[PDB]
């Protein structure tokens, strides 16, 4: 948004490089950060931990009621079932779309997000448009930003992750899928879905 | 505290900025930002409820307009200070230092293999909060609850739209370390803690819409019956 | 409106700046700024609580940390091009000239008497909201009331620290202009004033002052009785 | 405060600069906006309006008992009788410092000031720091920003011109001035003193 007091966005990034790189110096000599400490858990989230993960998840809760029935009781015991789990996912509290309920979820205090099954948030989450507005005006803010209309007489729960209560939105199967393999229907299932900003994709 | 960053509710912040994708990190000096959370962690800058303060005590313009990186880089700061680890003089030298000579070489260091198995520890077996306690949990599933109208100047997760409403005792999840003491260097303390249902007409009023709840996790502390 | 420009209560704004004197204009632009209100007044861009949401309208970042004339450009601004006198489009390329020819003149223009009359009185004969209006009041002094958890999205003088909070009545004033009408451009629709006391610990919880009180001033909608 | 996102303040002086200007020569063309109607508005409030005029009232009615009922009960009406008055004080309501209690004045949502007794506004008090604190910390302020100390026992009322009601303090009389005369008498009463911020000067 304009703002006149606002250096150019390329004066931010060079500031904030020499920033960085001056801390980073000064946590290197202390001796508790190293290269090969920030290349690491810069591979793990490009590259091992992200929504596929999620995706798995949902579509085997899709084809199997008693995981389903699991997965909402108890959302990180259910998903160690499949090999995942761990920071920022400690606690998962998995929430079910249906024809009468559509959840969204949201962290208004900062960013606080399934890590395990989503892998980091994109951007717009941790920002303070989505943050501010998703908890008051949902469902104009979904018409808006997602193009997704939930009609009127449909309930949108929003879920504040103000604690390390981590929740994540199971979404309804699309129609059309019937018999589809497990890895057909994962193609369907988006980060965006999980998060409850648009519906798994259509066809 | 009654922070700016306490963001659910406010009005006017504007339309969300969507790319219709992006990369995981957008420059080299994130990835940095991000590993420097496990780094700073162990080494006993902060624990996580700490972490989070040192971000919400930021230039509230700052904050509302900065990338989100530089938060973490904020709360680093405030923390390696608060505690003696990093010397502010010594850090604005090397800041200079690196405007004038950005491809000058980080210092020569040995990589530790205790650091990377404490990442991967963190990263796929979690930091879990959940804590026994003592006693039983104070309030159950159905309970019609206010939640508390205190306005501590520390750290706590209390955000101002939810406080003096009424909601529902959704479900009571265990104890789990309580952010009003962990986040201001007062130990976890850990309470019970429980999600509540608050519909949209309790928090926003006639303006609400008519057909939706917010559902918000409150420790035992924030709640008592009405 | 929830904007963040409804300070009151906000921690984390940080000490106030205070110089030990100051002009009562810091630069030119900003007498220019400030005379453009009964300018833009008179001309029908705006009336007063118009202006005020005009400004609350404002990048939170950018009202936070702007000269305070600098929001009065903003709303200007704003009303003009929402009544269509003022071309956005002109008014950046007049911009880009005046940044690249700062000594370029003004326009030729004619003085006028009557703007000079229309200045002095206002200022010596003010601008009186006071009006009378058909029904009595609904409360008096001695009242115990609650303030409206109302949280409209237009401008509304319903500071988000007293919603819900309850307060005794203090004093009638008669009625005024009411502004969720007319910041809103819906007319006068004046109603009955209050002024209602709120306790520290009723605002604030445990942390407020024990000896302390604020007195705000309510429409008469903003409240009812407990 | 440090914002690292933000322009020197000689950059946003040269930018609003040219704002202005290109705002004031499209009000100049519509007929509206004349250079004798802005230096007229800067005459007025650097020389003819100001807080001179506040302490007139306040030794007024430290001499003047009567005087002091009537400005307690209405006072636009009492001012007016020194011939002060207009816009913004319309509605002015004076409320008196005592051994008892001690009233601070503050436009949370704004800068709304009562400007015929003290002309505009310093800066401070119409920026966020003060505007923020003074209702939720008013003695800790008093006595971090102006050195004045409230003491526990002492009731702190602040007022918050959310109406167009103007607000002013009638400071309590300095101890030592028996028998001075308004001129005497003026010369202790200051605008900070008036706000609530500071009693009126000692000695
Ligand atoms: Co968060
Ligand atoms: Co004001």
């Amino acid at each position: 948004t304009e703002n006149i007091l606002r250096k150019s966005d390329e004066e931010i990034q060079k500031e904030i490089t020499a920033r960085v790189k001056a801390l980073e110096s000064m946590l290197i000599e202390q001796g508790i950060l190293t290269t090969s400490m920030i290349d690491r858990m810069a591979e793990i989230y490009e590259n091992e931990v992200g929504p596929h993960l999620g995706a798995k998840v949902v579509v085997k809760a899709w084809t199997d009621p008693e995981f389903k029935k699991r997965l909402l009781a108890d959302g990180t015991e259910a998903c160690k079932e499949l090999g995942i789990g761990g920071l920022q996912g400690e606690d998962m509290m998995w929430v079910e779309n249906t024809d009468e309920v559509h959840h969204v979820v949201v962290c208004t205090l900062c960013s606080c997000y399934p890590r395990p099954v989503l892998g980091l948030p994109p951007n717009w989450f941790k920002e303070p448009q989505y943050r501010s507005r998703v908890v008051r005006e949902p469902r104009q803010l979904l018409k808006e930003e997602f193009g997704f209309e939930v009609p009127p007489s449909k309930e949108i729960k929003v879920w504040d992750s103000s604690s390390e209560m981590r929740f994540v939105v199971l979404p309804q199967r699309p129609a059309g899928t019937d018999g589809w393999s497990e890895e057909e229907l994962a193609t369907l299932v988006t980060r965006e879905s999980m998060i409850g900003v648009e519906p798994a994709k259509a066809v | 505290m009654n922070g700016v960053y306490d963001v659910g509710g406010t009005d006017g912040l504007g339309p969300i900025n969507r790319p219709a994708d992006e990369p995981v990190f957008r420059a080299e000096w994130e990835k940095v930002a991000f590993a420097m959370f496990p780094a700073t962690f162990r080494a006993g800058f902060m624990g996580l409820d700490e972490f989070r303060f040192g971000i919400e005590q930021m230039n509230p313009a700052e904050y509302l307009e900065s990338p989100y990186y530089w938060h973490w880089i904020r709360t680093y700061i405030h923390h390696g200070v608060r505690t003696g680890k990093i010397d502010l003089e010594e850090l604005e030298r090397r800041t200079q230092y690196y405007r004038e000579n950005p491809d000058a070489p980080l210092p020569e260091h040995e990589q530790k293999p205790e650091l990377i198995e404490f990442v991967n520890q963190a990263v796929y077996g979690g930091l879990p909060a959940s804590r026994e306690v003592d006693r039983p949990p104070k309030f159950k599933e159905g309970d019609v609850v206010r939640f508390s109208t205190a306005s501590p100047k520390g750290h706590a997760r209390r955000a101002r739209y939810v406080r003096g409403k009424t909601g529902t005792v959704v479900k009571h999840h265990g104890a789990y370390i309580y952010p009003d003491t962990a986040g201001n260097g007062l130990g976890e303390c850990p309470e019970h803690l429980y999600t509540v249902r608050f519909t949209a007409q309790e928090l926003w009023g006639p303006e609400g819409d008519p057909n939706s709840s917010v559902y918000y996790d409150c420790w035992e502390p924030y709640i008592e019956l009405v």
